[PDB]
């Protein structure tokens, strides 16, 4: 909706032969990693294989959930994309080993066939009928095109659904028979002596011609993990917004798999597969690692996607070190893409992307000041001072951010190194770890 | 041949009419 | 055409009616004496005599211990509950992890029940409800009876109805003109649908219309059921099923797991006990596979110790790869698989052995032609060298993308060089580990 | 063994029929062993807890020589700290907190059931001047009630329904039951009737039942209008949550006959034709071998509602004249079914050219007279002799054999 | 009666003693450990007594020595409608309950109230039911005509009586028993006619026989609590209740007690793996057996010097010097080869499988070098390689070919040792790769 | 922001109006409802839907309270009786609010601030309905 930090990139910029281009689609650079996740997106679009283990390894500041997200870009609409990150596990109305299978479970979709009929003509006449107390509703409804006229018989719903947006016999509505929408197009009949109740400013449109009623065939997906929590309980749907699933049994999930096996022998359904992106996967218990490697050989697995920073450090809830903190039975079925850093050139680029995406104009000097305080620290610093001189460039009323508002904005906000050399000149100022500071100055 | 239509049943019940003129509210 | 996720090239254990084992059978290659061993254990299962008899399954990384198990599971068919675990879902944040260990022990545990089911059917005629003298009193229903009228094919009844049978005959909007279907076993009612013989096209409601149902509309009908131990004890435990205000209450309450008393379980053992008795019932025990069974804590491996030895419980597979590792929730003892020796003096260790070049050429062999990828016999061999310099998984898992490469170039036969490009763009453990060491900034 | 492959080869169901897939009951209920019929609610659990009379007319109920009744009033009522009679200050201060208008109400609330205090309520008036106003979020909810659509605040309100509607929630089919169902568990004490009272009481409490269900309509109309009883004066009803579908409103699943047609690869290839065949205005006779093929496909067509009759040797002679003189008058008949030998032999069936063959496979010379019975003089369009069945199955060596019969008879 | 086939223990009928409380060599399943039989014979009848409260017996010992077998043959020999708890150790750390609260419901799951009553029952075959109805249906006349083999009668039914007959519907040769007071109608099934099956009940209509009911502490510890109902005994919800009931509920058994009208029986706890609490269960346990309404409590461990839980110290068998003061412990002692061979005859006839000479022998040897519960684990397993080639006994190669294809902890061990790369260490370095 | 169609003020009478031809079987088909609106400077009768009254009686408005209409939801409310018919009981419960100043018609521009986590509240609960 805003300006984020990966609003840049829409795909992965690859061409139909897999090769990336230099500058493409947001993604500068990156040639080796770009190409091995257009291999991931291509084998996920063919959906034939299920549960790889795909790891994402490099450097902070390199390009890791851009990545990622270019994925995402890339794989479109109505293929379910679950990003989380690698807190999000721990729960205190989840075991981790729930958590990890409805993540598991959100990511892939049931794309289920539809018959409906479409109902639309002008309301002639309608008659409600209801008990003392409005429990019990019944009624017909009286709807004519200018070719028919059709008598039908409403249920509760129906009724419901009909007294919102309530229609006046006369006004021109649409009806979903599978979905039970009603929407009203308009008012037609324009009545001389309207009650003058409501604010009767109605769109005026014509009565529909021909069918009354037109069959249409609809496509809707719907993950496994929500039909899941729609079947645990007699208020399941309610669930899927409060998140109040706690624990579903399993066997509400094999009869679910069979009936998803069901329904796509009949045809009535088929599976999508999608990917499940594990940012920060280092952040994890080895009893989620001890899941993850029984999880993944599953038929009902999406395609893994794990992102980590780390080095050789120590693996979460274990004693003992491990190459990006994840044990060698999860490494042994996971394909590693590796990450590598960035030259004086493609940060440029990146800064010069970041500043066309935010609608700021730089100056060619400004720009390689960014790009000489990108290369001396860190890229995301440089990235953040942009916005920062943009500000500063309008706050002397000029649309150019200039040298000197890059200047202002360095010598005002602070990077890494600069903060730790101020911390370690001034140590007397500060907490430290012993929780020993000198307040006074004197 | 052609199918009956099933028989509608009101006894008792408060009966909301919508005309094209006016509408009606036939309460107990 | 199909979906295959690191199995489901594995049919069963591949044995002969003597029980040896074949080479290459079932999609299973070489593990001659685990197959074997697995498939005597697959006959103890079948015998259905035992209680409490638990295997583990020792070897390294990637060595075929988890497919033995899932080649057991196919070996028993369908009709045997397997329950397949891992060592992290015993501990749940809603239950004791003892309670979840009883729960998946009596899950393992299923029974073949022919009940028969008293069936009144039709399609609803009249509904008339007869009212009482004082509707106010504060005790008692508004309504004495209701008299419903159900017809069939061949066939006509009128029913008087109790108000608990109206209440569930209500709360699934029955109305005049359906066909409806009232089981007098739990006074549970399900409307089938709008009656045919009417009209069909004026409803705005997409409901289904159903023909008239043959016989009587008073019926006794026998059906097999399959449930386990565990779903009588849930049943019981949350008793939903009824029409009183309990079960009606138990349905829409948040379902939590208790602490399911061993006081419900011989009850529901002695029911049981009985329904076999009579004939209706026959108990069929099957296989809880506990995956990764290094992760359990001393706490759950203690009451191991003691639900084995129970007369009711399942036939336990474990599996493991650590040499010799200290058990969870403990400090000092350091002890074979990490398991501790008081659960490993009730088991029967089963090992799992290593691949050479040749067995691990034709499982990649194999795979590629279950994921039905051409592959030629330079790059296969290329496949197998690289399969024996890193891992067997690396080499598995790297097939797919060697197919995406040569799809990709018009091409169906997977070459040399798109094995070198899928080595290229993609790393294993070792080669990134090597990475990991020679980098400044932490990779 | 030959025609159990015939007859697997045309429906699997001709073994066993797919029946109800129902919870089991875990239930000792009243069964029958063999103007009306009166059915009563008689399930129980096979599970019995039987209890000694001694603690139940000791301990629960109160007797002369125990102090139930006394400790229970003293504990309710003496010593309640929201009774009016002895703490009339913190009364007034909680009706000043809460707004109120009467001060036994805090003693009526702690000395009620949470359920029925659920039930019981009513949305009473408050005093403007109390420290119990209205958060923000509560009033945008009490204002988004009946707000009609294309509106801002309401619209803002209704995402769950949007997502109902947007995802056609309401026609999706119901995949999982439960694997057994069964009622509380019963607690009896023998020789003892308040225990049933009690135990009747609180499994069937009528404020609750009545709750969780509805008056009839017209019994409502008799109550208000010919006994005279006001509307706020009915029991209050009609408190259970709706489903989400019809097909959750149960967990008693029919047999579905999409899934009787889709485990016939026959059927479901006759039914991807016959769609077609519809839309193109047209007229088709399908010929069997058993009867049992008859049945399924009238049960079939029952569901496709296509105008259809049935044609076999089992029928009588006389209305064997007025089948085929309504086929031969009105178009509206789509769907003619017949056996081989029975509508093969001279029947005067030009209105026809496409005739479908499920399983006749039987001898070529009696095949060969049954599309005859169409392949006629007076045929008006192109003839297409339609015939289906499953590859790798006894058919074929049927096939072949009608085949070898075929050659045989065409060499001499 | 609940039937379960082949179990561990099952084999147990209990103590094997005489009439003097002397262990016979082998009698009910157990041989060997006389020492520790006629210290659990003596235990058994402290219980049986009934007039000593609170004991502790420690069982220690080496492990698969006769520890659980002991208190396996303590239950069996006990008989039922005494209480017998059989907890484990780590059965008591839970979610919703204190391990307090849960030790205090297993000790009081232990003692029992004996309540005899009399009640009045008619059971018989129905000859004839006759209901005359009225168009409402208000007022009903009923006639009942039932018989056993000795009598017949005829009966007037009340309007609530037929409103019972017709619900759970009985018809004409149904064997039904009827409660006069309740109104519970239960239908035994159809009598022996052709035109499930009960036999017709013999002698009287209108019985009066005595039921007998034992009924535990935490039963009615339960229903006296407000808060929950009965159901908990099943759901498991009963959440912590609090000491005012239990002071309650053991004045009114004390006044029952006095009055003769219950009865107190006292039972066993049976504590297997003891070693698995923390410091505060066992001094709750400590404080737990100085009360009038505590069982005698048996406690089962193979630990020798270890560690106690929720402490940093070591202590002999895992429990402190405060609660092995109020424990009499006793020692179970290994086995020699001819307990064994009598061990492993036994669990080879109580699965039925018919075992050679040569293959006893050579179970024997290798359970003496091995384990017992080795050897008695490749019974079963080798009896499925007996009837793999068709055969039924059991020979020695059988045993062999059982022995090659499971592993015990000892070659398991030294396979683990030469081979140590190949699996996972305690620093998590592994080798997958079979070259260099 | 939003824009509301408001009529307000105390009621002056309460008619409901029946049809010319009623149908048999019931009792008083109603037609429309007429009811009057008084304010201050000014007063104004409305005709209302039929299917009012209903939530009328139901809300329990009588002659001389002061009531609150919103155009197109129809939903009656009131606040309370009019402070001029607060001196003929000595004792009485309902608070007695003043004559609403304004026209008894108006056009009210509101402006409504609420964060995004005030909507994830508000849509994940419910709307108050009628389950238990
Ligand atoms: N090739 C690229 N294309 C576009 N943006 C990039 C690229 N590489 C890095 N970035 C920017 O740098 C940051 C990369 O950091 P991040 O996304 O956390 O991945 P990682 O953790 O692997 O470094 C992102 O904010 C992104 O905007
Ligand atoms: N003997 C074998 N024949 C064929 N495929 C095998 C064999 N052993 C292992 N595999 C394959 O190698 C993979 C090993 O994974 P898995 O068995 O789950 O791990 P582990 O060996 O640690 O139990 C499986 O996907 C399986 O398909
Ligand atoms: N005296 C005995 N008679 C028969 N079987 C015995 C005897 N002692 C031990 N066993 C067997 O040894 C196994 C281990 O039981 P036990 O040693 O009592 O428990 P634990 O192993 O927990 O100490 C049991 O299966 C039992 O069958």
């Amino acid at each position: 909706s805003l300006i984020a930090a990966h609003s840049h990139i829409t795909g992965l910029g690859l061409d139909e032969n897999l090769q990336p281009r230099p500058t493409s689609e947001g993604m500068v650079g990156q040639l080796q990693a770009r190409r091995a996740a257009g291999v991931i997106l291509k084998m996920v679009q063919n959906g034939t294989i299920a549960g790889r283990a795909v790891l994402v390894a490099g450097p902070p500041s390199t390009g890791k959930t851009a990545l990622a997200m270019g994925v995402s870009q890339s794989l479109g609409k109505d293929v379910p994309f679950t990003a989380i990150a690698g807190s999000e596990i721990f729960s205190l109305e989840l075991s981790k080993t729930e958590a990890l299978t409805q993540a598991f479970r959100k990511s892939i979709g049931i794309k289920i066939k539809e018959e409906t009929e479409l109902i639309e003509g002008e309301v002639v006449e309608i008659q409600i009928d209801r008990s003392i107390t409005g429990g019990h509703k019944q009624g017909k409804l009286t709807i004519k095109t200018t070719d028919m006229e059709t008598i039908y018989e409403l249920g509760n719903k129906m009724i419901d659904g009909l007294t919102k947006e309530k229609v006046l016999a006369g006004d021109v509505i649409s009806i979903d028979k599978a979905s039970g929408k009603i929407t009203k197009l308009g008012r037609s009949f324009a009545r001389s002596r309207d009650y003058d109740a409501m604010g009767a400013d109605t769109r005026f449109v014509q009565c529909p011609e021909g069918e009354l009623q037109k069959r249409k065939t609809v496509v809707h997906t719907v993950s496994l993990h929500e039909i899941d929590v729609i079947n645990s309980r007699t208020q399941g749907f309610l669930a899927l917004f409060t998140g109040d699933t706690g624990e579903i049994r399993s066997e509400v999930r094999d009869q679910i798999n069979t009936k998803v096996a069901e329904w796509k022998e009949e045809g009535k359904a088929e599976i999508v597969p999608g990917v499940l992106f594990i940012d920060e996967v280092h952040m994890l218990d080895i009893e989620c690692f001890s899941f993850i490697n029984r999880a993944l050989e599953d038929e009902f697995a999406p395609i893994v996607m794990m992102a980590t920073n780390r080095g050789v450090s120590k693996t979460r809830g274990t004693n003992y070190k491990s190459p990006h903190g994840l044990p060698l039975d999860l490494l042994d079925r996971s394909i590693i893409i590796t990450t590598k850093s960035y030259n004086e050139q493609e940060i440029k680029t990146i800064l010069s992307i970041r500043a066309q995406e935010e609608e700021v104009e730089l100056s060619s000097d400004a720009l390689d000041l960014l790009t000489k305080t990108g290369v001396e620290t860190s890229l995301r610093y440089s990235s953040n001072l942009i916005s920062v001189a943009q500000q500063i460039a309008m706050k002397r009323k000029n649309n150019t951010v200039e040298v000197e508002d890059v200047k202002r904005a360095y010598l005002l906000f602070l990077d890494s190194a600069r903060s730790v050399k101020y911390v370690q000149e001034n140590e007397s100022q500060y907490i430290d770890d012993q929780g020993n500071v000198q307040i006074s100055i004197a | 041949f052609v199918k009956p239509r099933r028989p509608y049943n009101s006894e008792g019940m408060t009966r909301i009419l919508r005309r094209y003129e006016e509408d009606l509210f036939c309460t107990f | 055409v199909t979906r295959t996720a690191a199995h489901t090239h594995i049919k069963g254990l591949g044995l002969d009616e003597s029980g040896v084992a074949k080479r290459v059978e079932g999609g299973f290659v070489g593990q001659i004496e685990a197959r074997e061993a697995c498939g005597v254990i697959v006959d103890l299962i079948k015998a259905k005599k035992m209680s409490g008899r638990a295997i583990l399954l020792a070897g390294g990384p990637s060595t075929g211990k988890t497919a033995l198990a899932l080649a057991i599971s196919q070996e028993l068919g369908p009709k045997v509950p397997f329950c397949p675990l891992v060592g992290s879902e015993l501990y749940s944040v809603e239950v004791k992890k003892t309670e979840t260990l009883m729960e998946n022990f009596r899950r393992a545990i299923g029974l073949r029940i022919k009940e028969t089911k008293e069936v009144y059917e039709g399609e609803v005629t009249e509904l008339t409800p007869e009212d009482a003298e004082n509707p106010l009193g504060g005790y008692g229903k508004t309504i004495s009876h209701v008299i419903v009228g159900l017809k069939s094919a061949k066939g006509t009844k009128t029913l008087r109805l109790d108000p608990t049978i109206y209440e569930s005959i209500q709360r699934e909007k029955v109305s005049i003109g359906d066909v409806i279907y009232i089981e007098a076993n739990t006074g549970a009612v399900k409307r089938v649908g709008r009656s045919d013989a009417y009209a069909t096209e004026f409803d705005l409601e997409t409901e289904e219309y159903v023909p008239l149902p043959k016989g009587e509309v008073h019926k006794k009908k026998e059906i097999v059921q399959d449930v386990t131990l565990h779903d009588l004890d849930v049943a019981n435990a949350r008793p939903q099923g009824g029409q009183d205000v309990i079960s009606m209450m138990g349905q829409l309450l948040k379902p939590k797991k208790t602490e399911i008393t061993e006081k419900l379980r011989q009850e529901v053992n002695k029911v049981v006990a009985k329904y076999i008795d009579q004939g209706v019932a026959e108990l069929i025990p099957g296989v809880l596979f506990i995956d990764e069974v290094n992760m359990l804590d001393i706490e759950i491996f203690t009451y191991l110790n003691k639900a084995l030895e129970s007369n009711i419980a399942p036939v336990v597979v474990l599996a493991s790869n650590r040499g010799m590792t200290t058990v969870r929730g403990t400090e000092d003892v350091i002890s074979p698989h990490g398991v501790p020796p008081d659960l490993i003096d009730r088991l029967l260790i089963v090992r799992t052995l290593p691949y050479d070049k040749d067995e691990i050429r034709t499982i990649i062999e194999r795979r590629a032609t279950v994921e039905r990828l051409q592959v030629e016999s330079s790059a296969l061999d290329l496949l197998a060298t690289m399969g024996t310099e890193t891992s067997l998984r690396y080499a598995l898992q790297l097939l797919a993308p060697c197919g995406i490469l040569a799809q990709t170039s018009n091409r169906k036969e997977i070459v040399v060089n798109d094995v070198n490009e899928a080595k290229l763009l993609f790393l294993d453990a070792k080669r990134s580990t090597k990475i990991l060491e020679t980098s400044a900034n932490y990779l | 063994a030959v025609m159990q492959f015939r007859k697997v080869c045309n429906h699997p169901d001709l073994f066993e029929r797919a029946d109800v897939d129902s919870p089991f009951s875990f239930t000792t209920f009243g069964k029958t062993t063999s103007k009306f019929t009166d059915l009563i609610y008689s399930s129980r659990n096979p599970i019995k807890y039987s209890l000694p009379r001694l603690i139940y007319e000791d301990l629960i109920l109160p007797n002369y020589n125990n102090d139930v009744d006394i400790a229970n009033k003293l504990k309710n009522v003496k010593f309640n700290i929201f009774n009016p009679s002895t703490n009339y200050e913190l009364c007034l201060f909680l009706s000043k907190l809460t707004g109120e208008p009467s001060l036994n109400e805090f003693f009526r609330v702690s000395t009620t059931p949470l359920l029925k205090r659920v039930i019981e309520r009513t949305n009473g008036p408050k005093n403007t001047d109390s420290l119990s106003f209205k958060t923000i979020t509560q009033e945008l909810l009490e204002v988004t009630r009946n707000a009609p659509s294309e509106g801002v605040m309401a619209s803002l309100l209704n995402v769950e329904k949007h997502a109902y509607e947007r995802e056609y929630l309401n026609c999706i089919q119901r995949g999982y039951h439960p694997n057994v169902s069964a009622p509380p568990v019963t607690i009896e004490v023998l020789g003892s009737s308040h225990v049933t009272n009690s135990i009747n009481n609180e499994l069937f409490d009528p404020l609750i039942s009545q709750a969780l269900s509805d008056i009839p309509a017209i019994t409502q109309y008799n109550m208000h209008v010919k006994k005279g009883i006001p509307v706020e004066d009915f029991p209050k009803t009609g408190l259970f949550p709706e489903p989400l579908n019809k097909n959750f409103s149960s967990n008693i699943s029919m047999p579905s006959m999409d899934r009787f047609i889709t485990e016939s690869a026959k059927l479901r290839k006759l039914d991807e034709l016959l769609v077609k065949l519809k839309s193109e205005g047209h007229r088709v006779l399908i010929y069997f071998q058993m009867t049992k093929m008859m049945d399924l496909m009238e049960e079939y067509l029952t569901y496709r509602q296509y105008n259809h009759i049935r044609l076999d040797g089992s029928s009588k002679l006389e209305d064997r004249r007025d089948l085929v003189h309504d086929w031969q008058t009105n178009p509206e008949i789509f769907v003619f079914l017949l056996s081989t030998r029975a509508g093969g032999l001279g029947i005067n069936l030009t209105a026809a050219d496409t005739v479908i063959f499920y399983d006749s496979d039987w001898n070529p010379t009696i095949d060969s007279q049954a599309m005859d019975r169409a392949h006629r003089l007076g045929q008006t369009r192109q003839v297409t002799v339609y015939r289906l069945l499953v590859r790798g199955t006894i058919e074929e060596r049927m096939r072949d054999r009608a085949k070898q019969k075929e050659q045989v008879q065409q060499v001499v």
